[PDB]
RNA sequence: GUGAAGAGGGAAACAACCCAGACCGCCAGCUAAGGUCCCAAAGUCAUGGUUAAGUGGGAAACGAUGUGGGAAGGCCCAGAC
RNA sequence: GAUGUCGGCUCAUCACAUCCUGGGGCUGAAGUAGGUCCCAAGGGUAUGGCUGUUCGCCAUUUAAAGUGGUACGCGAGCUGG
RNA sequence: GCUGAAAGCAUCUAAGCACGAAACUUGCCCCGAGAUGAGUUCUCCCUGACCCUUUAAGGGUCCUGAAGGAACGUUGAAGAC
């Protein structure tokens, strides 16, 4: 699911 | 009583005395003088 | 041939009575720990409890050098968060005079099942009299 | 160790007993007793009490001086009673003595009652001052301190309880 | 000071001529028969063992009946103990009634609380309920977080969580004694007390004073 | 130089530090570093001192009739402090 | 060859360089009320308006509306502005 | 703060005493002998035959089945079970 920018 | 690392004679009536392993100053004439080392 | 080893069901055990009046806590403890572990016996075996039974009297009269009679602090944690408890030497003597000897000796004995078994031979009393006269302990001077 | 060197005289009518380290001084004003420390050696080989440090003790010399001072005051106590005079300063400050107990009024909403030790006596020439008499310099000194502790002398006006010979450094209140 | 064992008969209202209504819990205190006296020389503490009420003779075990027979007393509901101070003494078989509280202004009441069973955190610990709307997903009245990540890496002992609630010994202190009726063996105490009607109850003089 | 590519003993645990390079076996001995009151193998060892702070078992400028030792100086039984 | 963010919600726990309560020394401390320093962590330690906000400003309270650590505590507990 | 020397004085301290806070140990409430260091007190119950050799805290047959508990049933302002 999750995003890390 | 004002606590500071440096304890000194600020006047003639002052005297240094050790009571419980801590240096402190007792002054008979002016209570402002008295200090404790801490 | 194979080195001799002590047998827990053939070891001979004898009883001793020790007066703690005026004795220094640490140096008395070492002798008790030495005796409870059987290091003084010629048949010493690390994996066998070869020590003797020790009776300690007047546990409240032990002496401690220096200012640690009031500065010696005993720490134990209850298990609850923030459950750190304090007890000075004077408080321990006033509350439970017998725990000072056992705590000192317990920390000097080995750790593990054998160490606990050796501790079980130590029997401390706060007073001058004991109820183990049936064992006819010998007077042992340290 | 100048104080230790000076001997203490025991005049007629004063009985002194030495039993190891404990000493018992007796006189017309009562009796007193204390246990000296092992580091101080006291002898009664003459009509004067002589003191010296027991061998092997570093503090013996300094400790010896204390014994001379303590016994010297004690022999005075048994011969004469130490007296402490306190003065009450205030608009409505009064003192009364019921015997072993002293009742004081110092502006409190409640009465102040103080009981004396067995070895002390008090009496009131006037309600504005009180006199303490006793045999032992220690307890009599302590009793006065507790008496003075209820209301220490007020700086800007001096009101309270003070020793009769006390000097109070009055300070002027801040102007404006 | 020695107390007594009673039964929570119920709750009642007491009117006063001044117009004030006092809610009073009615406690019936039958004769309290002392069954044993505890002594220092033999037991290490001074106390009295007492029994109250009566129970069917067909269900008194001779290990228990023999205990009653030793003191010459009829078997009661149960056995309770009270510590003795320096000034009080008692004899086995002595019967104590409600007049003991005639000179007592305040009493201490203890008993088993009503059992709520498995209670949630909201009911048990007054935990704040989370939002019932605004996107909440299956977490309306759940406890929530129970820790602080890796550093502790565990749940601390005594953490408040759902569990058994009630059905435990509870003591209510400083209850005023409204009236003592020694002709019917009743004690009236202002306010409510732990336990349901008919439950065993222990009444002692107010220790708080 | 060591690790990397190096085991063993020591530094409580701790590739790189100290000691020292494991061909295999032994229930023999002597040693290195480091240690010898107990956990835990070996000194509750023999002398002469220091420390009272558990310093030793963390930290500076600076402060203090702490206490031990050493070399000088002023005043002083013409009476000092 | 995966340790999911800010803030909110819920639940917290510790430190003391202490905001309130407690005990004191000084004060250029008359009193009332303060200033400063020392000891003290047992308990307690706001609701709202605006903004996603923490924060902040403002309104009105309170004995006080403490400062920090805990993956700027807490998404296999919620939310997703 | 008391007395008081080291230091003729002074000095709350080195010997010896006194007071001193919501901190500390108790006091109040709850759990609690798995406290294996397994505690104490008061009652209750069981007072038979034999047999074998690996002859010992030994095994087995017959007789016996106590105190009490459990199970089942009617159920509880006790309870997920
Ligand atoms: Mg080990
Ligand atoms: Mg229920
Ligand atoms: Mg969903
Ligand atoms: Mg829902
Ligand atoms: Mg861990
Ligand atoms: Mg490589
Ligand atoms: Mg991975
Ligand atoms: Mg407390
Ligand atoms: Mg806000
Ligand atoms: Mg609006
Ligand atoms: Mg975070
Ligand atoms: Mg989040
Ligand atoms: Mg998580
Ligand atoms: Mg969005
Ligand atoms: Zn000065």
């Amino acid at each position: 699911m999750f995003k890390a920018f | 009583m004002k606590v500071r690392a440096s304890v000194k004679k600020l006047c003639r009536n002052c005297k240094i005395v050790k009571r419980d392993g801590v240096i402190r100053v007792i002054c008979s004439a002016e209570p402002k003088h008295k200090q404790r080392q801490g | 041939m194979k080195t001799f080893t002590a047998k827990p069901e053939t070891v001979k055990r004898d009883w001793y009575v020790v007066d703690a009046t005026g004795k220094t806590l640490g140096r008395l403890a070492t002798e008790l720990a030495r005796r409870l572990r059987g290091k003084h016996k010629a048949e010493y075996t690390p994996h066998v409890d070869t020590g003797d039974y020790i009776i300690v009297l007047n546990a409240d009269k032990v002496a401690v050098t220096g200012n640690k009679r009031t500065d010696k602090v005993y720490y134990h944690h209850t298990g609850h968060i923030g459950g750190i408890k304090q007890a000075t030497f004077e408080e321990m003597i006033a509350r439970r005079p017998e725990r000072v000897i056992e705590i000192a000796v317990k920390g000097m004995l080995p750790k593990g099942p054998l160490g606990r078994a050796m501790f079980r031979k130590l029997k401390v009393y706060a007073g001058n009299e004991h109820n183990h006269a049936a064992q006819q302990p010998q007077v042992l001077d340290i | 160790s100048r104080v230790a060197k000076a001997p203490v005289v025991v005049p007629a009518g004063v009985d002194v007993k030495i039993n190891g380290q404990v000493i018992t001084i007796k006189g017309k004003n009562g009796e007193l007793t204390r246990t000296l420390n092992d580091a101080v050696e006291v002898k009664h080989a003459d009509n004067t009490l002589t003191f010296g440090p027991r061998d092997g003790y570093a503090d013996g010399w300094a400790q010896a001086g204390t014994a001379r001072a303590l016994l010297n005051s004690m022999v005075i106590g048994v011969t004469e009673g130490f007296t402490k005079k306190l003065q009450l300063v205030g608009v409505g400050y009064r003192a009364a003595v019921k015997g072993n107990v002293i009742n004081l009024s110092l502006g409190f909403s409640h009465p102040v009652d103080h009981q004396l030790p067995a070895g002390i006596t008090a009496e009131c020439p006037t309600q504005t001052e009180i006199v303490l008499k006793g045999a032992d310099k220690q307890v009599i000194g302590q009793v006065a301190a507790d008496l003075r502790a209820y209301r220490r002398p007020e700086p800007y006006k001096g009101k309270g309880v003070r020793y009769a010979d006390e000097v109070v450094r009055t300070k002027e209140a801040k102007k404006k | 000071m020695i107390g007594l064992v009673g039964k929570k008969v119920g709750m009642t209202r007491i009117f006063t001529e001044d117009g004030v209504s006092i809610p009073v819990t009615v406690i019936e205190v039958e004769a309290n028969r002392v069954t044993q006296v505890k002594d220092l020389a033999n037991d290490g503490y001074r106390a009295i063992q007492v029994t109250t009420g009566a129970k069917k003779a067909n269900r008194v075990t001779k290990p228990e009946a023999g205990h009653f027979a030793k003191a010459g007393v009829e078997a009661g509901r149960g056995l309770w103990e009270f510590r003795l101070a320096e000034g009080e003494e008692f004899t086995v078989g002595q019967s104590i009634s409600v007049e003991l509280f005639a000179d007592v202004k305040k009493v201490d009441v203890t008993g088993t609380s009503k059992g709520k069973g498995f209670a949630g955190t909201v009911k048990r610990w007054n935990f704040r309920t989370q939002d019932a709307t605004h996107g909440n997903s299956l977490s309306h009245r759940v406890p929530g977080s129970i820790g602080q990540n890796q550093t502790p890496g565990k749940v601390f002992k005594g953490k408040k969580m759902a569990g058994q609630m009630g059905n435990e010994r509870v003591t209510v202190q400083s209850l005023d004694v409204v009236r003592v009726d020694a002709e019917r063996n009743l004690l009236l105490v202002k306010g409510a007390v732990p336990g349901a009607t008919g439950s065993d109850l222990i009444v002692k003089p107010a220790v708080k004073a």
